[PDB]
DNA sequence: CAAGACCAATTACACTCTGTGAGTATTAGATGAGCTAGTTTTT
């Protein structure tokens, strides 16, 4: 699609940025108070208000602009219809696995890459008078100049709503390129975020060979993109991903399956055999679910109380009903794509049986 | 035998797979592009597997550099036939020495031990990678892999709207590739000898004559192909839809002592063929099908339990598939294609084995025309195949003449099951209220049917967690729960309803039943027909009959009314007179000038005194609606009918109005009164003409339509405004 | 336009002879050399018509030495424009004296010439004959009226099947045919000029690049077709279905303005269409016709009263043929071609106009099929459509299985007029005998239904004379009127006839009614289904619903069984422990061998328990056989069904019987009691498959299914033979 | 390519229902632009000059086109038509055209082709070879 | 560290010279309330 100014003007700002149009005003750049600097671990998520023009602008961007460019195959996540389990499916007529993430992967993309990615979709006209041109007007809504790094440009923060669409139409080149590479000698490539997942169902030492990952470095030093050397993972006949294992015995045209191993499964085993020992909901859920309440309970306002055993209820109730939906999005997977352990399936059927029988437990007491 | 087609960015196909094939797969749809496609894909697969230089396929968007054809083939019966010990063959050797050599070597002594219980299946993946820059590479690196694929599962490509009958090309083909004799020990010199031997004036004549020609003639050898031809067409003594239907028959007879597993593709079987023929092809083929099949207690010579080929159909005649359906059965299944928004094809499985066998025996043309649609209205009744079928009214709304009308119980709806071909083939359901819920006027309460608290249970959204607008299903399956009460008093003994109000309880109804593609309307078919904002009109309809459908029965006109007149009075005694004087005719005759003025007057006369017969016994305005809905086989509020009423011995001095009416006034309306017996057709055919009339524009016509008939109206451009979101979809 | 084509000797043709032309002509049947035949018969004619050198048609038999072609012509409203005195240009006297002039003065113009000029129509013969030494004579003798002629009503053929996509010369032929331009006026020199004029600077330029160019290719200069063509191209913006669509709106919308009335001729408009687009192809040639007609009030601009030209299709898709009798109506016909016996080709007229409105609404593919059929079996009742459709009892009768059955009452076979075309499609009315015949239980009497009132009616030989074959008609219709009388009293409390037999009645109802292709059955569909003799097979059914029917509702079945066996007692309390343990399930779970051995025990006694009391309650095994029947909405053989008694009150006794089977002991058989329930299906099935397992050859089933089922295997005998005394004909 | 194109020219497979390569040459060599030529006037002096009223003509040219659903034509097709509509005119004499037509559109254009003609001589007497050299 | 490999999509001859690709040379019922929020991946 191409955006001309008539396009911005009551489509991506219909009401927010809309004095700044009519009275020759330039758009603004994200202040540092209007957002915020969250932590977790050593990562920084950069949090926009929820009431702010550019929030809106955003929402109007992904909503209309950020949705109908382009992308490659093998982007499987922040697309419409992609998920891990698209993400790993194609891997299962290989033999040997090589696992590869990109170190700071929003942080290292150059806002240059970006303003020339989103050129072809944004009309080179002026937008304010002969002051901003309009590629540099949707730009300012999306970077954000970040204070810890310094004086070294826009950086899109980790935070936004708008930086998954963003990375994953400026990683196209990189993809493409990829995937040539990988297609001239018989490697079936996916990515998910940051994760490359290469798999080669011949029977060679590719994927375990320094050139490989050579390869993949002077590709990716193209946009100045590194990989971490720390999860690197070249295996044969089995790989494990977060859980996911990924087998195939091997052959000349073997069919592979998906499982998940019981370290993935763990968590919700432990907390229906606590439902099966009657253990109180108090540190069920406070010690399996890491959901507890806070301090401020009751916004300090209430004086009822209470609120903690029907708290316990609901925040059960509504991790079995996610945690149900996690496996029967495996089991359509199964039902879609016929790549999934059949001894695994029946064990998620039981697993699947017994989270319906104790929310049944569960709302009866309630 | 192929169990999985993958094409993923290639033609029109971004990620597309195609998974449990049977022995007669049918496809259809609008989508031609689509067939086009994958036999287009199919044919380069092939074509590629055998090392031909073929162009190479256009990929469906160009921001990717890979285009895969994925082939899954179930290596079982071969697996089984090369693996026992009494196969030692050259040819079972080489079998089991490429594709089950790889999988076997690097295990252990315990894997394979599993592998001996007869009940596992053998797949075999085969990928073909087209890159940008034209080149193209497999997944195996090993041609003689890739020929015996070729070898053991060939694929036939047979057309019909371009065939040649001079041409046998696949028919020699299959007799060369499909032989069990070797012809490699056939001695060239005895058989011209023995030939020479049979035509012989002296010893050693027609042997200088083959010389001399050989020599004359003295060109390349023959090939094996050419040799066996040969041999065949001098072994033989003979050489559309019979040169199909021999060839099929041919290639399913030589495929009963060959392992190997063909694939056939037929394009269009029925081109130029009367329907008939298509019915008498399917049926030769499920002839020839079961002839070769012995199950337990069928046995003998002469069947074979060896697997049939797959056999893929490209029709678009409703014979082919509905014959399909009847004799094959759980063997067959129907593949829709269609597009998607942005443009690309899918597939999806359309439901083609029913577990009644009433349904499968009495299947017809209505039925298989069901899966050629793009939107089923699924309605319980004749009545409402009159309404929606209505020619008059299709014309002012162009978009639900596209929508096909079926009329369906229950049970034929469970047979359909059109839940499970949704994305493909929208459809309505259409029913009453009555449906759901029941009244009694001896016990005044409310009843909830087991279709409604089916409904309510599948829509009871348990097992679920805490999201935005999800909140108000719980309140609304509560209250549809509680609205069982028996606080609903019913006034005009027991015909309304004092304060409960049927429309707003239909209308949530529809709402919440709406993602269950299902419509619910406020009172029977006769209702949305016979309303107040219609009671001009139909009564207008009344003195057209009046006007048309009855005539003088006497042939002199003019004597007969004199004496009518100078014998009946025209003022107290107009009724009887009326009857005695117009009767059933269909011919219009034209009398004088003063009869036809007097006939006119008489007309006039009647019309007006039924008009003020009828305003003046009954006073509300309202319920002369509800009278004539009853005489139509209609419904009150309280879901009652004339029979039920009359049964349950309620409304006795309405119940006598209605007689007095039926015997004594409306005499002449009385075949007109009951069920299929066209009126409904009659009545919406005068409205449009009269609104045709009265308005120019065509939108002031449908805005009148939308205002005398509403629900009809609003399901009209429901359904409408539903085709129309996908008409880029299922269009081809 | 044109009104007649005869064809004499030539090709398949005798004496074959086609006349009232409609707008639209759908051509249909299974002798497809027929109507290749004709095309060549009218390509030929057109031919000679303009002078071309072409090879001469081939004689029907070389014993005649004549074969001849005639061409009739309404020469009506181009008369009527060539008449009138201000049309006086050169071709309006050009036509006047060609074709009107040599009739005119033979006709003195004081009387005759005054005496036609009215609504009479005037009509232009033309014979085409080719002798046996390839000679061809006209009528007339002058080209002048044969040129005349070819260029005033031309043909035009399109086959789909075979077209060109980027070919359009046939449009560009009619649109030069079809244009009241003078484009000899256009100047080229100052065409040119004017493009040189404005195309670059140095004015000239372009003239001398025109002028090389010619002086370069000198080729022959453009004829008026050519300059016209490239006028036309130069002047539009640019340049199967959709064309075939295209150039059928152009030459509609063309030919208003024009007095040139075309005939066009169409080969399979439906090769490679969905359905769907068929059916759009008939709508927009319905829209593309309703937007040109002025009749009536209505009028205004862009409305024509010239006549259409007549389109002619061959069709082999039910889809068009009901979307044009839908769409046209009477300004329709469809043609059925056939043979003959010896081998000849007939064109007959099938019923196309319906008289109601419902009927044409309703009309679907099913309506639809029966175009396409070679004999039509007629019912009344789906039941009757679920038995003649039993894919088992069709499997061993294949003759059967060529004819359709349809269930239409009287009003739908008035309508459809099966007796219009009897050659074309027979066909047989399969009825019951209560549609003749009227028994009453409280009054004796045998009274009869208008419907054997009209037959004896029409049987009546009046208007005749003597020298009659065989058969007393006379004598038969006599005792037929007589048998009115109050005789034949009740047996069995009205049950049964002391002395009358309806089956002696029956019979001879057939033999009379063979001639109208009626059947009348002794009694409905159930009494030839369940009788005396398939007694055995009906016990046999109900013993397999009995074992494969009913399941354990309890979770465990040991514990269940036990608690029921020490709580009711085996022997006296069966019934309540059967109907407390066993309940009606799809699925059937298998049980532990001992659990399997006690209900295996427990059926087998409740079988013997029930055969006991049927053989120990009723009389003997003739009153089982009624209170089957009856069970299943069946009648007696005083036409009187279970409702109907119930409303008399007559065997009270035997229907309390009944009452207590249903209620008490048959009560899993309850739901499969009803006429829409399947029984007769799984009926059928099960026989066939018992006599199957018991009898080796196809004879012999055949055989016993005579023997079990009387009357159904008689019908179908007769139906197959009637079927194969006239496959010839019906058989392309 | 657009500066040395390549012509084949095949005479003894050659048809004479069609100028393809001379309707090519005609449509790629050219110096003029036709665009500045606008299709409404074009017609309006069609209809001016053909017959009866004004507009008549007009209005058949809009009624036959609103009713037959084409795309525009291209340049080539065009240009194409333009020359054949200019123009009053439509196996030896056939290539011996396609020369010259090839040789004078090219004196005046820095195109310069490569032809390569295969046969020239099939169903030709020997004079009428000698007369195309 | 530093690096080859850096996506795809975005019918035409002006000129004085009318033939040439320079030469010059033209030329100018509004006031107690009172509330939580899924799994997993990227991270």
């Amino acid at each position: 699609i191409l955006v001309d100014k008539v396009f911005y003007e009551k489509i991506l700002s219909v009401e927010s940025f809309k004095e700044n149009i009519i009275t020759q005003s330039a758009i603004p750049k994200i202040s540092n108070k209007e957002v915020r600097l969250i932590s977790s671990g050593s990562k920084i998520f950069y949090a926009i208000n929820n009431t702010s023009p550019h929030s809106h602008v955003q929402l109007r961007l992904n909503r209309f602009f950020l949705s109908h460019i382009p992308l490659n195959s093998a982007a499987k996540a922040f697309v419409r219809g992609g998920s891990y389990l698209k993400y790993l499916e194609p891997h299962i007529y290989g033999s040997s696995y090589c696992r590869l993430d990109i170190s700071s992967f929003f942080n290292n993309i150059s806002f240059d890459d970006v303003k020339q990615s989103l050129s072809p979709y944004i009309k080179d006209e002026y937008l304010i008078g002969t002051e901003q041109k309009l590629i540099d007007a949707i730009l300012n809504s999306v970077g954000y100049e970040s204070p810890i790094r310094k004086d070294k440009g826009m950086i899109i923060p980790m935070g936004f709503r708008t930086s998954p669409a963003i990375s994953n139409i400026v990683f196209r080149k990189m993809d493409l390129l990829i995937q040539d590479f990988c297609a001239k000698k018989g490697v079936i490539y996916s990515r998910y975020a940051d994760d490359m997942l290469f798999s080669n169902p011949r029977e060679s030492k590719l994927l375990m060979s320094d050139y490989f990952i050579d390869e993949i470095s002077s590709l990716l030093s193209i946009m100045g993109f590194n990989i971490n050397q720390s999860k690197y993972i070249s295996r044969e006949k089995e790989i494990s991903i977060n859980g996911y294992v990924i087998e195939n015995k091997g052959g000349n045209g073997s069919i592979g399956t998906i499982r998940l191993s019981k370290s993935k499964l763990n968590t919700v085993l432990k907390v229906t055999h606590a439902l099966a020992q009657n253990i109180p909901y108090k540190n069920i859920c406070n010690k399996y679910i890491k959901v507890r309440l806070k301090e401020k309970n009751i916004k300090y306002e209430s004086k009822k109380d209470e609120f903690e055993k029907k708290y316990y209820r609901d925040q059960l109730i509504n991790y079995l009903g996610g945690y149900r939906s996690y496996l029967i999005s495996l089991v359509k997977f199964h039902s879609e794509y016929k790549c999934v352990n059949s001894d695994f399936i029946i064990q998620i059927n039981g697993i699947l049986n017994d989270i319906q029988n104790h929310i049944q437990k569960i709302k009866k007491n309630r | 035998t192929i169990e999985s087609i993958r094409v993923k960015n290639l033609l029109s196909f971004d990620d597309v797979i195609l998974r449990d094939f049977r022995d007669i797969n049918c496809i259809i749809g609008r989508n031609n592009v689509g067939k086009s496609n994958l036999l287009k894909v199919i044919r380069y697969f092939y074509a590629k597997l055998e090392n031909k230089k073929v162009i190479p396929l256009d990929f469906h968007t160009n921001y990717n550099a890979v285009g895969e054809i994925t082939f899954t083939f179930d290596t079982t019966r071969i697996k089984k036939i090369v693996t026992s010990r009494k196969n030692n063959g050259r040819f079972h050797k080489h079998i089991y020495n490429t594709l089950f050599k790889s999988s076997s070597v690097k295990l252990n002594f315990e894997e394979l031990i599993a592998r001996k219980n007869s009940t596992n299946k053998s797949f075999f993946s085969l990928t073909l990678t087209i890159c940008k820059d034209d080149s193209v590479m497999w997944s195996v690196d090993d041609p003689k892999v890739r020929s015996l694929l070729a070898t053991l599962y060939p694929f036939l490509y047979i057309e019909t709207r371009h065939i040649d009958l001079y041409d046998w090309n696949p028919i020699w083909k299959l007799i060369s590739n499909l032989n069990s004799f070797n012809f490699d020990d056939v001695d060239h010199d005895e058989l011209v000898n023995f030939l020479d031997e049979k035509i012989s004036s002296r010893k050693g004549d027609y042997k200088k004559y083959i010389d001399r020609v050989v020599s004359v003639i003295d060109t390349k050898p023959y090939t094996y192909k050419e040799k066996v031809i040969n041999y065949i067409k001098v072994a033989i003594k003979g050489d559309s839809n019979k040169f199909l239907e021999t060839l099929l028959h041919l290639l399913i007879t030589l495929t009963r002592t060959e392992f190997i597993s063909p694939i056939v593709y037929i394009d269009e079987p029925e081109v130029g063929l009367h329907p008939k023929l298509a019915e008498s092809f399917v049926s030769n083929l499920n002839k020839i099908y079961s002839k070769f099949k012995k199950t337990s207690e069928l046995s003998g010579p002469g069947r074979y339990k060896t697997p049939y080929p797959n056999i893929f159909y490209s029709t678009h005649s409703p014979s082919i598939l509905k014959q399909t359906i009847k004799l094959f059965g759980k063997d067959q299944q129907v593949l829709h294609f269609s597009k998607k928004k942005d443009g690309s094809t899918r597939v999806n499985k359309i439901n083609s084995t029913y577990s009644d066998e009433r349904f499968l025996n009495i299947f017809s043309d209505n039925e298989a025309r069901l899966f050629f649609s793009e939107y089923i209205v699924f309605v319980e009744g004749a009545t409402e195949l009159e309404l929606f079928r209505n020619l008059s009214l299709l014309n002012l709304y162009p978009a639900f003449s596209l929508a096909d009308i079926y009329d369906a119980n229950e049970v034929i709806l469970a047979n359909i099951n059109p839940g499970y071909s949704k994305a493909s083939i929208p459809f309505v359901i259409i029913k009453d209220i009555d449906t759901l819920i029941d009244y009694s006027i001896k016990t005044e309460k409310f009843s909830l049917r087991p279709l409604f608290e089916k409904m309510i249970k599948e829509l009871t959204k348990e097992f679920d967690y805490y999201d935005t607008g999800f909140g108000r299903v719980r309140k609304e399956i509560d209250l549809f729960s509680d609205i069982q009460s028996s606080t609903k008093k019913h006034m005009d003994s027991g015909l309304f309803f004092k304060r409960f109000s049927l429309h707003n309880l239909s209308s949530r109804i529809n709402k919440v039943s709406r993602k269950l593609n299902r419509y619910f309307m406020t009172t029977t078919i006769e209702g949305a027909l016979i309303n107040e904002q219609s009671l001009p009109y139909f009564f207008n309809w009344i003195g057209d009959v009046i006007l048309t459908q009855m005539t003088i029965n006497n042939p002199n006109p003019d004597k007969f009314i004199e004496a009518m007149r100078r014998r009946y009075n025209i003022k107290s005694q107009v009724v009887p007179l009326f009857k005695s004087v117009f009767c059933i005719g269909l011919n219009h005759p034209v009398y004088s000038s003063a009869v036809d003025k007097q006939a006119l007057r008489i007309k006039l006369s009647f019309l007006n005194y039924l008009k003020r017969k009828v305003y003046s016994d009954f006073n509300n305005e309202k319920e002369i609606v509800l009278a004539l809905r009853l005489a139509f086989g209609g419904k009150t509020e309280t879901q009652y009918t004339l029979d039920k009423l009359r049964k349950d011995g309620e409304a006795e001095l309405f119940r006598e109005k209605i007689k007095n009416y039926k015997n004594n006034e409306l005499f002449f309306l009385e075949p007109q009164m009951t069920k299929t017996s066209g009126w409904v057709t009659t009545f919406l055919n005068y409205t449009i003409e009269k609104i045709t009339s009265e308005e120019s524009d065509d939108d002031r016509i449908r805005q009148k339509l939308s205002f005398i008939f509403p629900e009809i109206i609003s399901i009209i451009e429901q359904a409408s405004s539903s085709i129309e979101a996908e008409e880029s979809s299922l269009t081809g």
